[PDB]
């Protein structure tokens, strides 16, 4: 199926930008003002992720009642997105 | 707490071999195949994602199509072993493994690929029996740029031609030829060495004159 490829790229994309959000700090100066670039780079791959599920999801098998609780799950997603990417990156970007 | 341990964080990879870097996860009791994603990436280019025990093998980039593997025999072992065949000099660089195994950490491995002068082709030709004129030439594919010392076992030192070219069969690492043009005798034997500009060990050939 496509949608299951898409939900593991997506997954995998989340934990990996948090995980480069905590570890910044950690890390040489030179060495990081490009990491803070990646992590927008998978930003934006996440919002596209998200925006390119949302066709797949009515494309596939199912009903309304699976449409409904797909979109749920990814408006929660886009929220997570929002409060653990996006806004920890600009709390970074500030500092230096 | 997770974190992922990295057997080494320097790879000094020979050319033309191939390549296994590791990184390692806490495996408690068994392996929980479907709550463990693997995730192998260099310089922005998907190599692995294994997802709920499957390989996501559309999403690999077209250079890695069929060079990478996941050993899933050392998966059981807490141990993700990325392994690629026919290593290149593009290969060189910084490789990301991310693992989610109840916990998620990524690790950083820096991979460097050397290339040695260690296949050298060798030929005698005759060109002048009369004079015993003979060419004895030498040549090695190696990416630093190298030149060859001619040394014999009576005349000891002499002197040849050495040139730099680009490769035909790979990539562009240099093919150095090197060409001595001198009146020699029967089974006197001669050597040709191959000596880089940077900091590797040279290595030798020897050539008997039939």
């Amino acid at each position: 199926n496509l949608l299951t490829s898409y939900e593991g790229s997506f997954k995998i994309q989340l934990i990996l930008a948090k995980l480069e959000l905590a570890k910044a700090p950690s890390q040489p100066l030179s060495q990081r003002n490009e990491e803070l670039k990646r992590v927008e780079q998978r930003q934006d791959r996440l919002f596209d992720l998200l925006d390119q599920m949302d066709v797949e999801v009515n494309n596939s098998i199912g009903d309304a009642s699976e449409r409904a609780t797909y979109k749920a799950k990814l408006r929660e997603w886009k929220k997570t997105i929002q409060s653990d990417i996006k806004r920890p990156l600009q709390s970074l970007v500030d500092s230096g | 707490a997770f974190t992922v341990t990295v057997p080494k964080d320097l790879y000094v990879v020979e050319y033309g071999s191939n390549m296994t870097i590791e990184c390692k996860f806490p495996v408690e009791k068994q392996l929980d195949l479907a709550a463990l994603i693997v995730y192998w990436e260099m310089e922005d280019k998907n190599i692995i994602q294994f997802v709920h025990g499957e390989e996501d093998l559309k999403v690999q980039h077209s250079s890695y199509r069929q060079r990478a593997r996941l050993l899933k025999d050392q998966l059981s072992l807490g141990n993700a072993a990325l392994q690629i065949t026919d290593v290149k000099l593009q290969d060189a660089g910084v490789y990301r493994c991310m693992i989610s195994y109840g916990g998620a950490d990524y690790k950083r491995i820096t991979v460097k690929v050397n290339a040695p002068y260690n296949k050298i082709n060798q030929r005698i030709l005759v060109v002048d029996p009369v004079t015993s004129e003979h060419e004895l030439t030498c040549q090695a594919e190696g990416y630093p740029k190298a030149e060859v010392i001619w040394t014999s076992s009576d005349h000891q030192v002499l002197s040849g031609k050495t040139t730099t070219t680009n490769s035909k069969r790979e990539e562009k690492l240099f093919n150095v030829t090197s060409t001595l043009r001198i009146n020699t005798t029967t089974n006197e034997i001669f050597y040709c060495t191959f000596r880089r500009l940077d900091e590797p060990e040279n290595h030798t050939a020897e050539l008997v004159i039939p």
